């Protein structure tokens, strides 16, 4: 069974391989939110 | 309150906000002088409503 957790450990790996990207994705999504902020604020005062 | 304060909270330099002030005041300023120039014409008028009586 030692051949088979490989798959395992290779699709966590996968699968978490992704959520990273997900992160880059939410990240360059909070900048660009909060870069509007920044201009609602600017308006606001 | 603080949590609150925090949640409706921007990031941007406070400095920027209090200028604010400024351009409201720079927009007030023409209504300002719309009711001046219309309590104006309103006391014209009634000096002479009185003038004619």
């Amino acid at each position: 069974s030692n051949a088979d957790l490989i798959s395992y450990f290779s699709k966590t790996a996968d699968e978490m391989e992704e959520m990273m990207k997900k992160f880059e994705k939410t990240i360059t999504e909070i900048e660009a939110h909060l870069t509007g902020v920044e201009a609602h604020a600017m308006a606001m005062q | 309150d603080v949590d609150t304060y925090l949640s409706n909270l921007q990031t941007k330099t406070t400095l920027s906000m209090i200028a604010d002030g400024l351009e409201r005041s720079a927009r007030d300023f023409d209504a300002f002088l719309e009711e001046n120039v219309t309590l104006e014409w309103e006391a014209q008028r009634k000096r002479i409503y009185q003038h004619f009586g």
